């Protein structure tokens, strides 16, 4: 049973390069295509290139030709992907995979690495600020309110409402990486407007990377 | 498993001294590791159904057949969608997804046969989907 | 290059229905096609290799077919766990190993217009020199929706970002947030902040507004 183990999560500044490793154990790549695949958050799979022993060559997709270098080292059973001139749009999950294609007919025993997250940002670790999204004075008896979790790095944050007692109607959106290199996300909930006087609504935010916590009461504005 | 694959036997050679026509070769893989290959050949006005069971070894692409007495090495060609089978008489065969000859595949197959010390006058087999006595 | 087209790119069905997914190569590629399943936030899962062979453990309801240019993944009868994105890919000893663009298999439901909500920047935030204005489009279907910001009736461009939820497990809707980010200086130059929403379920565009300063 062959396993591929990739190097861990990387944060790189725009303009730098990242070199991700992929170590094979229980086997090698000498007879099998070793490929690199990426996926930008919420988007699709893209083949970047690979080492193709049958033709004795490394080949790249057009999109990445000239900006990615794929190599392997026999003695260490390790393959590498180096991506230069990083921009924020190279923020993605990168995977290596060994394709079971050597036999004329086989069992399809492809092996993927676990993935490596690369985040392209100039930012340092930073806990969030949390601002209220206050319920409007003005709807089927329901009101929308929320919290804006702004200016944290890196991923992830967690958000609950009322210490987890409030779950119905909650939507916590995927984070966006802003041009500052910091993340922002919003969490909202719809509640009975009759409740707004009486029931407290507090968002509980946790950013483990910074060991920070914020709890923000959200109420109608005076 | 019961995984399957379809192919054409396009050319053959050996270190010694021939189907008039061949049908496609069909491979079936069985839970356990073995492959079974089937092809029909027109020879002496008769249609022969050939079956070979290739038994797993610990090495990928290497099988045993004919009650242990034959060893068979199967490897992809550099030319897209072709494979080369080597057997030890000592023989080599060119398989492709496409029934029509690829000159590139044939050229590579010649160089392969030379490395193995096989007769370099390659026999190209005519193809037909069905066998007509 | 070789391109793999997956069309339609969305299918809306339900447990019990057959799903037929298409993958068309831009030129012949024999049997060198794989299919993957991928759920949100998870690793891709190999279903089919060599166009017609199931990977190990894959249930029998999944079958692949085709050779040449036109490939098909059929799920004979969808189960709940089968709603996901499906990708085809060239898979072979020889390059290229291009992926298709993906077909999302989602749960069908009736058209539902968004409930729209606009949220002014907090005083606390404003102090720091930046204003975030948030527009929420809640519980709509299908996913296509256009949000436009207008400030004193001028259409904004370049200063907003959108984020969307995964389909809700209970009601099969989507929600979306749009955030307009301004400097305090720019925020303070205008009066009317409006979020204008267009969606299949709305017969006219819906606008929510406030005037800067309650
Ligand atoms: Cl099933």
């Amino acid at each position: 049973q062959v396993q591929l183990v990739q190097s861990g999560a990387e944060v790189q500044k725009p303009g730098s390069s990242v070199k991700v490793s992929c170590k094979a154990s229980g086997g090698t790549f000498s007879r099998y295509p070793l490929i690199w695949v990426r996926q930008t958050p919420g988007q699709g799979l893209e083949w970047m290139g690979g080492i193709f022993p049958v033709i004795g060559r490394t080949n790249y997709a057009e999109k990445f030709q000239g900006r990615v270098t794929i190599t392997a080292d026999e003695s260490t059973s390790t393959a590498y992907m180096e991506l230069n001139s990083l921009t924020s749009e190279d923020t993605a999950v990168y995977y290596c995979a060994r394709l079971d294609t050597y036999e004329i007919l086989g069992y399809g025993t492809d092996v993927w690495g676990q993935g490596t997250t690369v985040t392209v940002s100039s930012a340092s670790t930073k806990g969030p600020s949390v601002f209220p999204l206050a319920p409007s004075s003005k709807s089927g008896g329901t009101a929308a309110l929320g919290c804006l979790v702004k200016d944290y790095f890196p991923e992830p944050v967690t958000v609950s409402w009322n210490s987890g007692a409030l779950t119905s109607g909650v939507h916590t959106f995927p984070a966006v990486l802003q041009s500052s290199g910091l993340y922002s996300l919003s969490s909202v909930v719809t509640v009975p407007s009759s409740s707004l006087g009486t029931q407290t609504y507090i968002c509980n935010v946790n950013h483990k990377p910074s060991n920070t916590k914020v709890d923000k009461k959200v109420e109608p504005k005076s | 498993v019961a995984v399957s694959g379809k192919w054409y036997l396009k050319a053959m050679t050996a270190d010694q001294e021939k189907p008039d026509s061949v049908t496609p070769m069909i491979l079936k893989a069985q839970k356990g590791g073995n492959l079974e290959a089937k092809i029909t050949m027109l020879t002496n006005g008769q249609c022969q159904n050939i079956t070979v069971v290739l038994h797993k070894t610990s090495e990928p692409g290497k099988y045993t057949a004919y009650e242990g007495q034959r060893v068979v090495f199967i490897q992809p060609s550099p030319v897209r969608d072709h494979y080369i089978l080597y057997c030890e008489i000592r023989m080599a065969k060119l398989l492709g997804r496409d029934p029509e000859q690829s000159q590139e595949a044939l050229e590579d197959f010649r160089e392969f046969s030379r490395a193995k010390g096989l007769n370099q006058e390659i026999l190209e087999l005519a193809q037909s989907e069905t066998c007509s006595p | 290059e070789i391109v793999l087209t997956q069309s339609p790119a969305t299918l809306s069905l339900s447990p019990g229905e057959r799903a037929t997914l298409s993958c068309r190569a831009s030129e012949s590629v024999s049997s060198s096609v794989a299919w993957y399943q991928q759920k949100f936030g998870q690793a891709p899962r190999l279903l089919i290799y060599d166009a017609s062979n199931r990977a190990t453990g894959i249930p029998a309801r999944f079958s692949g077919s085709g050779s040449g240019t036109d490939f098909t993944l059929t799920i004979s009868s969808l189960e709940p766990e089968d709603f996901a994105v499906y990708y085809c890919q060239l898979r072979s000893n020889w390059p290229p190993l291009t992926f298709g663009g993906g077909t999302k298999v989602q749960i069908k439901r009736t058209v539902a217009a968004p409930s729209v909500f606009i949220f002014p920047p907090s005083d606390e935030q404003l102090k720091s020199g930046t204003a975030s204005v948030v527009c929420l489009l809640n519980n709509f279907y299908p996913r296509e929706a256009k949000v436009q910001w207008k400030v004193d009736n001028a259409l904004q461009s370049g200063n907003s970002q959108e984020s969307v939820t995964e389909q809700d497990s209970k009601d099969s809707t989507y929600s979306l947030s749009s955030t307009l980010t301004l400097s305090k200086a720019d925020y303070e130059k205008h009066k009317v902040y409006a979020c204008e929403v267009t969606h299949q379920g709305l017969s006219s565009p819906v606008t929510k507004s406030f005037n800067r300063g309650e």
